[PDB]
């Protein structure tokens, strides 16, 4: 309703006025199936610029990080009714954000059925399950003999709604979920995607075997690019299409301008000789008319010696000189880049010509002297 | 008193680094790519897009417009406008390795349905991502451009001899 | 010589009733409204200057009622007096209202008032007191320190913006966004003052950490107009920043390219290339957001017209520029081509990027014959994991000149036993969305035409009516273009070209089409360094004479 005589009933039923003059309300406020204790004393008149509002410690700990907002809303808000609307909205937000700490499933459907379904699968598959039983992770094998995982994240109602499926492989995975479907269903879909993407895996495994792959290291299965090294101080990066891997890739060359030019020329001249019935390597070798090195240096492969902000060497005469005092990062920077970065962060503090801050990559103390 | 923390304060460190990098002007998206190769290199070879695309939709309160009005904004509309544009550019770049369930929750925000003072760049990058998934044919005049621009371009092409090709199929 | 007073006497009351509202512009809204309407005020003042110039002062009373008040209000508003030439014209108008020989005392009062307002414009110390005192003590006049003073204020403000930018999320004094918006309103009238460009460049580069824009789009429109008319000369980082924080300014830039190819410079592709390179769009289109917006506009135009040769040639030029800027400034950390051209298979683009400068003139045939295979696969075998359709593969194939245009000139070289793949490519070029049944008929027509043309070439130098026979539908533009390439190629040409051109150029559209063909062809040849001077001089002469007929 319009007036705060029935709208207040309908929108906060469990707030009971103690006093005749409707000035003291006490009781419970509802949010996402949960009732919170609340006592909201007004002055003798209908003004919220000054009022008391006490809560249970449950509600205070749940309104942590919004106390200032609620205090401001007490002074800014005309009526009590709208303040309650805002408070319910704010509670719903707080709970939906901190959904980790606040929940309880319906066991009779949930905990038994999930174990029934995992038994229907087979207990050789499952590898991980979280103590809240929200996350689980399953395994499968290729005919080629590769392990591929699938993460599921489950709600309070697993069988009702779809569970969030996270999988590594690069093409977008589509899982037709029904309320009647189950883990065997989604697992069969997962094996279907696996047997489809077999060919792409074969190509990338052949590259990772027979070439000095350079700048992905221990690559994931989502990765379609592979900067291969060849000769010395020149590399070729190669992006592959999953649906059509054996087809020609977008490919180009990094390194020395005097060395790279004939390679682009030879590629242009021979690109019509590509054939998607052979392998990528067996086509590249006769296209570029060369062979590869197999790990000419396996230890000192490459350490990226660039700014780690601008990712360039030679910014305006300056060199990557400023480094991390850390064995695990060792990441160089420039004076200018690192100054512009550290002058932003809240942790950093500036003495006369000195700035102390956190290394961008590892968050350890790093010092810059201008 | 008036110190404001960065809205990526409470996030996973690598996401924090990415959103710190994209802040840095038009070279923000290239820097985003350098960041992702510099986490393929480190101990956590995968990057949890599915966690970042939840955080991008998570809501917090702000008080903007008049002196007093409480409204709830997601992160994408709360973090700096150049971080926004260089994000959506980087999502164009790595679209294929993203979960659609998160993307659509993002694009719904970018569409800014029922808002005054929209972001034309956010809306346009929304449209260009929809078109690339293939769920935003939309049967509309929903194009990246403005009606103003599309009209001023009809107005000029009208002053030119149409070609013998047949590209529209009546 | 019809009206001579009425529209101007209406605009007068409009402007005087607007100036009275504005009144020295000491607030936000007065400033914004001034910044909007000031240009029209400038034109109004030009017309008023003509009117007072042709006549004399103190005799006539046409607008002498409140001309004083108008020119004063104008002068005491500094957002007017800092626009391009407004100050110069107001000075001219006050010079017109003067009189050499005053007779009544009112005219003398007027002349005194004119000296007063002129002195307010030029030489009044409406500034801080102690600085005027100090300078006057040291024997410095305003004219010999104002420049350095301006310079030092500008550097101060620009540094301040830079430091507010670097202090992102830090416990320090935050430059209040009211001040930033204020500076952005001040930069608008005096964008063409060289002594302020640092402040512009700083405002664009120093976006800062806010979710909303703090600058208002009049600032962006002003800067963009000035960039495109070559009145400010910023660096490239700043115009990219501009595009990338005001989208209507990047649309407005790409329209300003279309007027050059539709209206001004139809089929002067050297001038189109010069404009594109001087503009920053190639450099800015290495951000995929901007390349996506630019291609979307090219697409709208390919569709409104049904495949206009002028837009096609312009796209080819833009793409060449964009490629040779992407290469230059994408060494480490470059984006994958499916980010610029996301609607196709990457294979095809990676073929079409390969320039034909790099390849021998004899090995172009094999490469085209390969491209035909890939387009045919992508169109006809339209299965999942491929293009969105035929139009998309076409719209790509069109971005890469050299290849698309070289087709016919290789058919003539192999007119004896024409390759079916090249016929397919050519029929695809001049028409997609046709179907195999249409395409086969088109190809066999072209094959018969090639037979006749090879016969005619290996015969002596013959007439033009024999060619008009085969010229005599859905395949007309294709046959026209093929026949033009025949003229330029065969040595039987340079004798009977006019006889065919005159017959083909019925309308002006066909004339524009042939002009476009020939300009594109000479650009193409001079680029690839492939030339037979006979054909060059022939095409240049035909182009010269046909540009008069239009
Ligand atoms: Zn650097
Ligand atoms: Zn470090």
């Amino acid at each position: 309703m319009a007036v705060t005589e029935a709208s207040l009933l309908r929108q906060c039923p469990l707030l009971l006025p103690q006093n005749r003059s409707k000035t003291v309300y006490e009781g419970f406020i509802s949010a996402q199936g949960r009732d919170f204790h609340l006592r909201i004393v007004l002055p003798e008149d209908l003004q919220l610029k000054n009022a008391r509002l006490l809560c249970s410690w449950q509600l205070r700990t749940i309104l942590s990080g919004y106390h200032r907002i609620v205090q401001q809303r007490m002074q800014h808000s005309p009526d009590l009714m709208s303040f309650m609307m805002e408070l319910k909205m704010l509670l719903e937000v707080a709970l939906k954000n901190r959904q980790e700490l606040y929940a309880l499933p319906p066991p009779p459907q949930f905990y038994s059925s999930l174990i029934e379904e995992i038994g229907t699968l087979g207990w050789d598959k499952l590898v991980y399950a979280d103590t809240c039983f929200s996350t689980i992770k399953l395994k499968a094998e290729d005919a080629s003999g590769r392990e591929h995982l699938i993460t599921l994240k489950l709600k309070a109602k697993y069988p009702a709604e779809s569970p969030d499926y996270f999988v590594d492989f690069p093409v977008p995975f589509c899982a037709s979920w029904t309320p009647q479907s189950s883990l065997i269903s989604i697992y069969s879909q997962f094996l279907a995607a696996i047997e489809s993407l077999k060919a792409f895996w074969d190509v990338m495994d052949e590259i990772d075997e027979k070439t000095w792959v350079l700048e992905p290291e221990k690559p994931p299965r989502s990765a379609t690019a592979r900067r291969i090294a060849l000769g010395n101080n020149v590399s070729i990066n190669i992006e592959v299409d999953p649906r059509h891997p054996t087809m020609l890739p977008e490919c180009f060359f990094l390194g020395a301008d005097h060395v790279v030019k004939p390679l682009g020329i030879k590629l242009s001249r021979n690109i019509h000789l590509w054939d998607p019935e052979n392998s990528v390597l067996q086509n590249l070798k006769d296209v570029l008319e060369i062979d590869f090195p197999a790990r000419a240096i396996l230890e000192k492969s490459d350490f990226t010696m660039d700014c780690g902000i601008c990712y360039a060497y030679q910014l305006d005469g300056t060199i990557p000189d400023q480094v991390c005092d850390n064995s695990q990062c060792g990441q160089p920077f420039h004076q200018i880049c690192l100054y512009e970065w550290l002058r932003g962060l809240l942790t950093s503090r500036q003495s006369f010509n000195i700035i102390f801050g956190e290394c961008p990559y590892c968050s350890k103390p790093i010092t810059l002297k201008m | 008193e008036g110190v404001e923390p960065a809205p990526w304060a409470q996030l996973e460190a690598p996401a924090r680094l990415l959103l710190q990098a994209l802040q840095a002007g038009p070279e923000g998206a290239r820097r985003g790519l350098g960041v992702l190769r510099a986490l393929g290199s480190r101990g956590w070879e995968p990057f949890d897009w599915g966690r970042l695309l939840e955080a991008l939709c998570r809501e917090e309160p702000v008080v903007q417009g008049p002196d007093g009005r409480l409204e709830l904004k997601p992160l994408l509309l709360r973090l700096p406008r150049i971080c926004q544009r260089n994000l959506m550019s980087l999502l164009m770049a790595v679209r294929p390795s993203l979960p659609e369930s998160g993307l659509l929750s993002v694009l719904q925000i970018a569409q800014q349905d029922l808002a005054p003072d929209p972001d034309a760049w956010l809306r346009a990058l929304g449209e260009l991502l929809r078109r690339d998934l293939g769920v935003g044919t939309s049967m509309e005049g929903a194009s990246p451009l403005s009606e103003r621009c599309q009209r001023q371009l009809q107005s000029l092409c009208r002053g030119l001899g149409l070609g013998g090709r047949r590209l529209k199929s009546p | 010589m019809a009206q001579d007073s009425v529209d101007l006497s209406c605009d007068y009351q409009f402007w005087m009733q607007k100036l009275s509202v504005w009144d020295q512009a000491s607030t936000l809204e007065t400033q914004q409204d001034t910044c909007l309407h000031v240009a029209q005020f400038q034109e109004f003042l030009r017309k008023m200057y003509e009117a007072l110039k042709e006549m004399d002062s103190n005799t006539v009373i046409e607008r002498f009622p409140t001309i004083g008040q108008l020119l004063a209000k104008a002068c005491w508003n500094p957002f007017i007096l800092a626009y391009d030439e407004s100050q110069k014209i107001l000075i001219w108008c006050l010079c017109c209202l003067i009189n050499k020989e005053p007779q009544n005392s009112g005219q003398s009062k007027l002349n005194s008032w004119i000296q007063g307002v002129l002195s307010h414009i030029l030489s009044a110390l409406r500034f801080d007191k102690e600085v005027a005192l100090f300078t006057q003590g040291l024997g410095y006049a305003p004219i010999d320190y104002y420049p350095g003073l301006l310079k030092n204020m500008v550097l101060s403000l620009a540094s301040e913006l830079r430091e507010n930018h670097l202090n992102g999320f830090n416990t320090q004094r935050r430059m209040a966004p009211e001040r930033v918006a204020s500076l952005s309103r001040v930069c608008v009238p005096l964008i063409t003052l060289t002594d302020v460009d640092p402040l512009v460049e700083a405002l664009l580069i120093c976006h800062g950490r806010e979710p909303q824009e703090i600058l208002q789009p009049e600032f962006f429109e002003a800067v963009n107009e000035a960039i495109l008319l070559k009145k400010i000369s910023l660096p490239m980082s700043a115009v990219v920043c501009l595009w990338l924080r005001h989208l209507p300014s990047l649309e407005k830039a790409m329209l300003h390219l279309f007027e050059k190819l539709i209206s001004s410079e139809r089929n002067c592709l050297r001038r189109i290339e010069c404009f594109i390179k001087d503009s920053s769009l190639p450099q800015a289109a290495c951000h995929p957001a901007i390349f996506r917006v630019v291609d979307e506009m090219f697409r709208c135009a390919l569709l409104e017209t049904d495949g206009a040769l002028e837009i096609i040639a312009t796209i080819q030029v833009f793409t060449q520029c964009f490629v040779e800027a992407l290469e230059k400034a994408s060494k480490q950390l470059r984006f994958a081509l499916k980010t610029y051209f996301p609607y196709t298979s990457p294979s095809l683009a990676m073929v079409l990027l390969q320039d034909p400068q790099d390849i021998p003139r004899g090995h172009w045939l094999q490469t085209l014959k390969h491209i035909s295979e890939l387009l045919r696969e992508a169109v006809e075998d339209q299965t999942h994991g491929s293009c969105g359709g035929p139009f998309e593969s076409w719209f790509l194939f069109i971005h890469f000149g050299g290849w698309a245009e070289m087709v016919a000139e290789q058919l003539l070289m192999s007119a004896a036993e024409p390759p079916t793949a090249l016929l397919w490519l050519l029929a695809f070029y001049y028409g997609p969305r046709d179907g195999r049944q249409q395409r086969a008929q088109t190809m066999v027509q072209v094959k018969a035409v090639l037979g006749h043309l090879l016969a005619m070439s290996r015969s002596s130098s013959l007439s033009a009516q024999d060619l008009q026979t085969v010229a005599g539908a859905p395949a007309q533009q294709l046959i026209r273009h093929l026949l033009l390439n025949f003229l330029l190629w065969a040595p039987g040409g340079h004798t009977i070209a006019w006889d065919v051109i005159t017959l083909m150029a019925h309308t002006a559209e066909i004339t524009h089409e042939i002009i476009g063909f020939l300009d594109q062809t000479l650009y193409r040849w001079n680029r690839l360094g492939i030339e037979s001077p006979r054909s060059e001089k022939l095409a240049r002469e035909l182009l010269k004479e046909l540009r008069t007929q239009v």
